[PDB]
């Protein structure tokens, strides 16, 4: 999968450089992207999904984002992992509606200085884990 | 490989449908174990199932000690081998056990290689029952036969269910849980299972 991703990068770069056989190189890059997506598709367990998403830190997801492999990153097998990591240490908020999320944003906005002041004890506090989540960073 | 001459002759005769050769092999032969499998090959019964041979499969089913029956049942269900499915379901293993109704993942301690594929995994997902696979392939005859034996697609719980079983599955390997739910719904939403499942479909 890493070989296919680097080959997709190389084929896209050569498509840009050549400008004569750009269609052929773009088709080859699409073939590499399709192979990567097909390899990701056959996952049936979280362990296999993690193994494809990073080798022996979403290394492969980051490397595919760098190479504009849209279908590998937008695949549900990767979105299920990205959502679990995104809603880390707060899982009940994922199923809430958009209105509840906006209410959470407003609550954070009203009490942002208070939680910032309390962040000193946050590493030893239970709420520090929530405030350090990848979602509460975006809301903050 | 580690295979010998006699068992290789058995395997090729079964794969190519040499009924008299197989019959001679299984009569008065101490060697040539019935469930001998290559390192990266299929069982003899799996080979007989893959290429339609009712007589060879039934003659293999004569032997009491023989594994990979569930995998061959799944393989036959994946195709139109209705007669082979009927022959396999006639084995006493399915009749006197909960293997048919329950999924391979949670049927038992899975000590035996009943649903096992070549080396480690399974031909399909571990949470796909034979009836779910039959619904997936929309095999009306196979679905009807499996339903007549008491095997039905158990309805998955609500997405927000908090029971011990659902929480245990969600705690570890949640992607497999979601995929199993999707597979169960795909089996339920199949026209074959919808039409042959219950009254007023
Ligand atoms: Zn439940």
């Amino acid at each position: 999968v890493l070989t296919a991703l680097e080959l997709s990068n190389e084929l896209a770069k050569l498509a840009n450089i050549e400008k004569e056989f750009k269609n052929d190189y773009r088709k080859l890059s699409m073939q590499c992207k399709d192979f990567v997506v097909g390899v990701l598709d056959l996952c049936r367990d979280s362990e296999e999904v993690e193994a494809i998403l990073n080798g022996d830190s979403l290394s492969r997801v980051k490397l595919a984002i760098k190479y504009e492999v849209k279908k590998f990153v937008a695949h549900p097998n990767c979105q299920q992992q990205l959502l679990t990591i995104w809603y880390e240490n707060l899982s009940g908020l994922r199923e809430q509606t958009i209105a509840i999320k906006c209410l959470v944003v407003l609550v954070v906005a009203l009490g942002l200085p208070f939680l910032a002041i309390g962040y000193w004890i946050a590493p030893c506090s239970r709420l520090g884990k929530i405030l350090r989540s990848p979602f509460m960073k975006f809301v903050a | 490989t580690s295979l010998t001459a006699e068992e290789e002759r058995f395997l090729d005769a079964a794969e190519y449908g040499n009924i008299p050769v197989v019959r001679k092999m299984l009569e008065e032969s101490k060697t040539l174990n019935v469930n001998c499998v290559d390192y990266m090959g299929q069982n003899a019964l799996q080979l007989a199932v893959g290429n339609e041979h009712l007589e060879v499969t039934e003659l293999l089913l004569k032997k009491e000690n023989l594994a990979r029956i569930g995998d061959a049942l799944l393989l036959a269900i994946s195709k139109g081998y209705v007669r082979i499915v009927e022959a396999i379901l006639n084995h006493p293993g399915f009749a006197a056990s909960k293997r048919l109704t329950l999924s391979p993942c949670e049927q038992e301690l899975q000590d035996d290689d009943f649903y096992a594929y070549d080396e480690d995994g399974t031909r399909f997902s571990p949470d796909i029952t034979p009836i779910i696979l039959a619904a997936h392939c929309q095999k009306y005859e196979v679905v009807h036969m499996l339903l007549m034996k008491g095997a039905r697609i158990e309805r998955p719980h609500d997405y927000f269910c908090k029971c011990g079983d659902c929480m245990e599955k969600q705690r570890h390997d949640s992607f497999s849980h979601s995929r199993s739910r999707i597979n169960a719904y795909k089996g339920l939403a199949s026209p074959a299972y919808l039409s042959l499942s219950s009254e007023d479909p």
